[PDB]
């Protein structure tokens, strides 16, 4: 089965699995318990078939939102931090890992959507979504545009179309409600209508996918893009002067992109479940801990109140927070691939025109 | 869950083509994105081909830019990359994927979920 008396962990090949193998060297030299880190390719579906046969490893690091499957398969162990540890993390991060009303996994990292903005055309980017149109006809005069970003992808266009109101399903202490929808209220009308506006007004071009937003953002032709930490690089290397700040809001509503919590889930036929508490609670989530793995390959910003605080020195990663926080956690429940095909394709058809706003959000709700 | 079985491969000589197939089954609608990736001995997985389900766009690495091409046939439930101008250093264990959503390019592989059995292309000078 899984051997006691040492954890094995699972994270994905992006990850700083190297620091993470020094925390569970420290861990080791303090308790004597091996901690040996691996990333297996197919991570995400070979913990399922590995875990349900018995088998598997101690502790797996994956996106909040599969955590729900496993949860629903009994794939993972009821975590049982208290309050004092609980206080040390975000509130909302703690949100991400309910499943049926119980914490199954330790939050460890946050991610979601900030405003890029290239700060030699835009010293002073805009705080709202109404002033893009005119910043928009400013820079067409220079050769330049105001915003481009990836339209072909619901991910990208949620932040707008759930500012004023608009949600996937709706959170209601620890648990989802599957029958009520949230992408055809007077805010997700409003977001999408205005979004359709922005083309009309050949402020966007509907066929703008991440390649081209990219390309343009790097290239110096647009002065704001929309992405995640994963494109700081590319950015770096183009030499744009470029900064990330808070979205823009809409109708003065914060923008609610999607937010996506790195966790720590333990196998529920795990019998090292004490140590693998211990380990994630005592040496992982600590500052020592998160700094180990963020060395390695940055966690961008971090569950943890206190390094937070500290990384957020980087006002890149304090946008990444603030933008977390005004977001809407994705959602951990298999529904969460019908409301991509149906937002996708209600986007899709409002933006090409082939179907009103109103029009394409009543088929998305519907199925 | 979604599945997918390979095939496709072979070992031709330099100058030749190939395709490669990938059936996909099972809750299969939904998917938004299906890619191609391959992986040398011992070395990195490269992304090489990617394919938007819904509206058709495709994406390439430079390796491959204008000697493939990923094709997907809906009535089918199969993928394909046709694999024109085969050169030596297209040798590589050839992957596909499958995602729902994406948040980065379609080229990277940390985005996709689902991923076949890995088949071993040869092209030989």
């Amino acid at each position: 089965k899984i051997e006691e008396g040492k954890l094995v962990i699972w994270i994905n090949g992006d990850k700083g699995y190297n620091g993470l193998a020094e925390v569970g060297k420290k861990f080791e030299k303090d308790t004597g318990i091996k901690v040996t880190v691996e990333h297996p390719d197919k991570l995400e579906e070979k913990f399922p078939q590995v875990a349900a046969t018995g088998d598997g490893p101690d502790i797996i690091f994956w996106a909040h939102d599969r955590f729900g499957g496993y949860a629903q398969s009994g794939l993972l162990a009821e975590i049982t931090p208290d309050k004092a540890f609980q206080d040390k993390l975000y509130p909302f991060t703690w949100d991400a890992v309910r499943y049926n009303g119980k914490l199954i996994a330790y939050p460890i990292a946050v991610e979601a959507l900030s405003l890029i903005y290239n700060k030699d055309l835009l010293p002073n980017p805009p705080k709202t979504w109404e002033e893009i149109p005119a910043l928009d006809k400013e820079l067409k005069a220079k050769g330049k545009s105001a915003l481009m970003f990836n339209l072909q992808e619901p991910y990208f266009t949620w932040p707008l179309i759930a500012a004023d109101g608009g949600y996937a399903f709706k959170y209601e202490n620890g648990k989802y409600d599957i029958k009520d929808v949230g992408v055809d209220n007077a805010g997700a009308k409003a977001g999408l209508t205005f979004l359709v506006d922005l083309i009309k007004n050949k402020h966007m071009n509907a066929d703008t996918d991440y390649s081209i937003a990219e390309a343009a953002f790097n290239k110096g032709e647009t002065a704001m893009t929309i992405n995640g930490p994963w494109a700081w690089s590319n950015i770096d290397t183009s030499k744009v002067n470029y900064g990330v700040t808070v979205l823009p809001t809409f109708k003065g509503q914060p923008s609610k992109p999607f937010v996506g919590v790195l966790s720590a889930g333990i196998n529920a036929a795990s019998p090292n479940k004490e140590l693998a508490k211990e380990f994630l609670e005592n040496y992982l989530l600590t500052d020592e801990g998160l700094e180990a793995v963020n060395k390695d390959k940055p966690l961008g910003a971090v569950a943890l109140k206190s390094y937070e605080e500290e990384l957020a020195k980087d006002p890149r990663i304090a946008a990444t927070m603030e933008n977390a926080q005004k977001g809407e956690i994705m959602p951990n429940i298999p529904q969460m691939s019908a409301f991509w095909y149906a937002v996708r394709t209600a986007v899709i058809n409002a933006a090409s025109g082939r179907q009103t706003v109103d029009e394409a959000l009543k088929d998305a709700q519907t199925p | 869950q979604v599945q997918l079985v390979e095939s496709g491969g072979g070992s031709v000589q330099a100058g030749g083509s190939l395709r490669l197939s990938c059936a996909a089954s099972g809750k299969i609608h939904e998917i938004g994105y299906l890619g191609w990736f391959r992986q040398a001995p011992g070395k990195e997985r490269e992304g090489v081909a990617a394919l938007m389900t819904f509206q058709g766009q495709t994406y390439y690495a430079d390796s491959v830019k204008g000697r493939f091409t990923v094709s997907l046939d809906n009535a089918k439930n199969t993928v394909y990359l046709q694999m024109n101008s085969l050169k030596p250093e297209d040798t590589a264990l050839y992957y596909c994927a499958a995602a729902y959503w994406g948040k980065q390019s379609p080229l990277i592989s940390w985005d996709y979920s689902y991923w076949g059995q890995g088949t071993q292309v040869t092209v030989s000078a």
